């Protein structure tokens, strides 16, 4: 059928878009200096080298087990599902670090400015990937993820449920936390911005621009996650039940909001000249 | 003041009673130290990089 | 009154003057140099960048030797390089951050450095104990210290925000001798090949000639239409270059006493920071606010290469004494060597 | 050369006019920001009045708003100021003033002493 | 010759660790520049602080050192580009001298326009109130005669007035305060900012101000720097 043509190339445009952002981000960043002077970079650079990982480890074989409809490689799920755990929430943690990272930045810039050494850059790094490598090698490789041949097994009921709680309900806490207090302190500013403003012309806008861009940061994630969590953590409760094909679709979604994180996160005004330096 | 105009004239008559070439040859004067050490310029005519300090 | 006869037996001497120069320009530098064949494209590339410096630089000067280099940052450091291996090999603390100019003796014994705590201060690099520290200072000038180049290892010319320029002993510490007439702010100062003589240029928009050993001021040139912020000399060492903030860099002769040609393009609108020549003199290089640094023929008036790879305003820029190559130091607080 | 001739002003007696016209060689005229600046006897020298690059933008000191005006004439090279409604306190010595640099919206030209780019100075006195 | 560059690579290495205890000493040290004119109440405030060169302060275990340059001509342009990299500049006027007012929005303009410090926020310290107070009240020199535009103006509807405070006092420092805002909020485009506060020459609270000041600057940097403000 001529639907299967049109999903293979959807999909090869989603791995091509993730493997071109990302490679276009890390490659800029490896080029130029500036862009990796500023310990802030050094959180958006792991964002980028966790959604290369998962453009070049999870994403392809996924998409040829769904163009050819049944799960050719065999003995690989067992390790490939590892590499998913491993990766996907490798980009939910450095989301959220990046979070608390600009929270810090935002709130207490004199604290940020003295006490966060990129030997504490490293340490957040660090713990991001250990907590991911650790819920997901050590799980798999003993086998918890499986209840008691194609891929399409759902995931064990207490260990969804834990590694869920883990890896997106606390992350998404932490980052919906930090960014309404972000908010408030925008909101703050610009009031007294506006106050000022309107003081020298007598003698909205910019709380507009703040709410588009947080809700465009904290909507792109949750719509594209949260979906593929619920059915995560309610499938293996009760598996009313989803179809593996809406499943898979989220599961999609899911995905391919690591080829949409470039946008969000490495367009400031470098990063874009950069990008502009290296395609001419 | 009464005084830097003084200083003022009498720089002015110092400068005014200098003798001061053509500008042709003083153009020919420069334009013979250009070619007579034009061979020896690494910066207008590249040098190889065996030769270049500052390539390997 | 006396001082209303004054000013009008000045203007007939700028009158009989200006009239000297029309007699002489019976051509112009283009006209005659219209059937040299021009210098091709320059593409110059970056093959060092020494990093370190935590604000921006001011000042750099090549040595001797085309080997070592220091450059001056206002986070109160003047940082020795050594420019093949990229190492540092003197990092000196400054009393005062706020440093403007740096100098390199040419015996490679000493450095100079100063800038708005009016002081310029010698290092003497040859300590006996292991550590390079400060030897001397002068002090006497009430303005920013804005320029200085050493004659000799006891003889150092400076140039100040007080509109004057100094000569001194460096032993005694006395002002051996004082050059006063600029209007303006003195921002740069060129010796000669032979130490014989040596330019400077103020805020006035203009430049002026001092016989070093007599303390007199021989040529005054008024060709600039802003102010002054940067001169060098031609090779042969009777003629120099100049640039000022109204985006031109203009090239006047000493003997015929007058403008030789002007470097320009309507495309370029903002000031000029640093100039030198190549060692044959045919390539000019001027540094702008545009964060790029632009080679212009000094015969040909034609530009023959741009080096963008600055992210702030180039501060300063300079050729080594072999002519091997340029290092170029803008207010990224990075230094960049283009050969 | 960097060269100006303001010219204009005498004997006024208040409420008269005057035109002060400042001649200006050795630039381009268009690309210069410009200021008329008095300085009254025994005091420091005050700004007056301003101008544009191209004459858009206008203003002046609260002592003489509404009662002088400033206008450029680019081809003819000229910078014009219409005096009005003269006062005992405005007999001071009047320069225009360029500012150092092209293209800018800033200067600093209200030096006490030497300012490089700075006219000679008419005289104007008002008095009964 | 090789062990030559050994010396001279492990003497690079002591260099760049020297470098690397001074970049992070750098790194939190707040260089505030002091301007303003003479006659203004410039030394009283370094007095206060706790004439010289150069100034050192904490405020709640952050330093600052704010520097004014005294042997300076008055031509302040060329050097004026030793600072476009300052956490901010301390702009000091007097409310009481009404003639050196136009001097003073000059001064503003020509600093907030300026090509080099585009970035650089201002701290507006209007000194000497005490005196202002004293002169509105007296009566004998009046805004109107050098600022016409103080015959029609408003008090704004934001304004505190300290208790007691005569409305005309108010308005008059409101007047001044709004005639620097009416320059400032002309060109900044959100790039830099400026805060005027209210001073005078025995006020003790002077660092707090600035240190509160300093932390607004660095938090709209950080919010522009996400593009959320
Ligand atoms: C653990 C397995 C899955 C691989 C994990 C890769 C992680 C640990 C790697 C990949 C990309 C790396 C980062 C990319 C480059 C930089 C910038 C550099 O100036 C400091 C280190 C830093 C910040 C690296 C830290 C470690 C890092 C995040
Ligand atoms: C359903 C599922 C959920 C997974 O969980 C996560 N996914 C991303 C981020 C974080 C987690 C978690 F670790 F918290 F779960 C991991 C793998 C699979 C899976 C898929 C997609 C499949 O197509 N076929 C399978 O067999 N499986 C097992």
């Amino acid at each position: 059928f001529s639907v299967r043509i049109l999903t293979a190339c959807f999909l090869s445009l989603l791995i091509l878009s993730t493997l071109l952002g990302n490679t276009l981000v890390c490659a800029a960043v490896i080029r130029f200096r500036h862009l990796r002077s500023k310990v802030t970079n050094f959180f958006v650079i792991s964002l980028a080298v966790s959604d290369l990982l998962v453009a070049v480890l999870v994403m392809p074989w996924k998409a040829v087990a769904e163009i050819a409809g049944f799960w050719p490689f065999g003995s690989f799920c067992n390790i490939w599902v590892a590499f998913d755990i491993m990766c996907s929430t490798a980009s939910i943690l450095n989301l959220c670090v990046i979070s608390v990272d600009r929270y810090w930045a935002i709130s207490s810039p004199f604290r940020y400015e003295r006490k966060m050494t990129p030997k504490a850059a490293f340490i957040l790094i660090s713990v991001a990937w250990t907590l991911s490598v650790l819920i997901s090698f050590i799980p798999v490789q003993l086998s918890w993820h499986k209840a008691k041949d194609n891929c399409d097994s759902s995931l064990s009921r207490t260990y969804a449920i834990s590694s869920s709680v883990i890896s997106f309900y606390i992350p998404v806490a932490i980052m919906i936390v930090t960014y309404t207090r972000i908010y408030r302190i925008a909101q703050k500013q610009i009031r007294r911005i506006a106050a000022l403003e309107r003081a020298a012309v007598h003698a909205f806008k910019r709380e507009t621009k703040v709410l588009k861009t947080l809700s465009v940061i904290m909507g792109v994630f949750v719509c594209c996650w949260l979906p593929f969590f619920i059915l995560n953590c309610i499938l293996p409760f009760c598996g009313f039940c989803i179809d593996s094909n809406t499943f898979d679709v989220f599961v999609w979604f899911g995905w391919a909001n690591s080829s949409l994180n470039p946008i969000i996160y490495a367009f400031n005004a470098d990063f874009r000249k950069a990008f502009s330096t290296l395609l001419g | 003041s009464i005084a830097q105009a003084r200083k003022l004239v009498e720089q002015l008559k110092m400068e005014a009673n200098i003798d001061r070439i053509k500008v042709s040859k003083a153009a020919a004067d420069l334009m013979a130290y250009c070619e007579a050490h034009a061979k020896e310029d690494p910066l207008l005519t590249p040098v190889p990089a065996s030769e270049n300090p500052f390539r390997e | 009154s006396e001082l209303d006869q004054l000013r009008q037996e000045a203007e007939q001497l700028k009158n009989q003057i200006r009239d000297a120069r029309k007699a002489c320009a019976d051509a112009t530098l283009s006209q005659i140099t219209n059937n040299i064949d021009p210098v091709g494209r320059i593409q110059m590339r970056t093959r060092r960048t020494l990093r370190g410096h935590l604000a921006k630089i001011y000042a750099m000067h090549w040595g001797t030797d085309s080997r070592l280099l220091v450059s001056a940052s206002q986070d109160g450091k003047l940082i020795i390089w050594d420019s093949y291996t990229t190492n540092k090999v003197h990092a000196i603390p400054l009393r005062s951050s706020w440093v403007m100019t740096c100098a390199y003796a040419p015996s490679g014994n000493y450095v100079a450095c100063g800038g708005l705590d009016n002081i310029c201060s010698i290092y003497n690099l040859k300590t006996r104990e292991g550590n390079v520290r400060v030897s001397r200072e002068l002090a006497g000038h009430t303005g920013y210290l804005s320029c200085c180049r050493f004659l000799d290892d006891n003889q150092i010319v400076t140039s100040s925000g007080d509109t004057t320029c100094a000569l001194w002993d460096i032993e005694t510490g006395q002002q051996t001798t004082t050059f006063t007439g600029h209007t303006g702010d003195v921002m740069s100062l060129s010796l000669a090949p032979d130490t014989r003589l040596f330019v400077s240029g103020a805020c006035d928009a203009s430049a002026k000639l001092w016989d070093v050993r007599e303390g007199m001021c021989r040529q005054t040139f008024t060709g600039h239409e802003s102010d002054i912020n940067a001169i060098c000399f031609f090779p042969n060492g009777n003629a120099f270059a100049t640039g000022s903030d109204d985006a031109t860099c203009r090239l006047f002769d000493l003997r015929a006493d007058q403008e030789l040609m002007t470097y320009s393009h309507d495309n370029i609108i903002c000031g000029i920071t640093s100039v030198s020549f190549s060692k044959s003199g045919r390539l000019l290089l001027a540094g702008y606010d545009d964060f790029n640094c632009n080679v212009w023929d000094a015969l040909k008036a034609d530009r023959a290469g741009v080096l963008a790879g600055h992210d702030n305003r180039v501060s300063c820029l300079g050729v080594t004494d072999d002519g091997m190559a340029v290092a170029t130091g803008s207010w990224d607080s990075f230094l960049k060597i283009w050969n | 050369q960097v060269q100006l001739q303001e010219s204009g002003g005498g004997l006024v007696q208040p409420g008269g006019s005057l035109r002060l016209s400042c001649a200006a060689s050795g630039f381009t005229f268009s690309n210069y920001k410009m200021n008329w600046v008095r300085q009254a006897p025994g005091k420091g020298l005050e700004w007056v009045s301003d101008i544009s690059q191209s004459g858009a933008s206008i203003s002046y000191t609260g002592s003489v708003k509404g009662r002088f005006t400033i206008s450029r004439d680019n081809a003819k090279n000229t910078l014009y100021l219409q005096m009005n409604s003269l006062k005992p306190e405005d007999t001071a010595v009047y320069y225009c003033a360029r500012c150092p640099a092209p293209f800018t919206r800033d200067c600093f030209d209200v030096t006490s002493t030497t300012y490089a780019y700075r006219g000679q100075g008419t005289q104007v006195t008002v008095s009964s | 010759q090789r062990n030559e560059e050994k010396a001279q690579r492990e003497a690079n290495k002591k260099i760049e660790k020297q470098l690397q205890k001074d970049k992070q000493v750098y790194r939190a040290t707040h260089r505030l520049l002091l301007l303003g004119a003479d006659n203004s109440g410039k030394s009283t405030i370094v007095k206060q602080m706790r004439g010289i060169f150069e100034t050192k302060f904490q405020v709640d275990k952050v330093n600052f050192h704010m520097f004014d340059v005294g042997g300076q001509r008055d031509e302040r342009r060329k050097w004026i580009q030793c600072f476009n990299d300052v956490t901010a500049i301390i702009f000091v006027v007097d409310s009481s001298d009404y003639n050196r007012l136009q001097e003073a929005l000059n001064l503003f303009k020509s600093i907030w326009n300026n090509r080099w410090l585009r970035t650089i926020s201002v701290i507006l310290f209007l000194n000497k109130q005490d005196l202002l107070a004293e002169k509105v009240l007296a009566g004998k020199s009046k805004i109107e005669d050098y600022f016409p535009e103080f015959a029609r103006y408003t008090t704004p509807e934001d304004a505190t007035p300290e208790p007691g405070e005569d409305p005309r006092v108010t308005r008059a420092k409101y007047f001044i305060r709004d005639e620097f805002l009416r320059i400032s909020t002309a060109s900044g485009d959100g790039r830099h900012y400026c805060y005027p506060h209210f001073t005078c020459a025995v006020d003790t609270e002077n660092a707090r101000r600035i240190f509160n000041d300093c932390r607004d600057i660095i938090q709209r940097m950080h919010l522009r720097q996400y593009e959320l403000l």
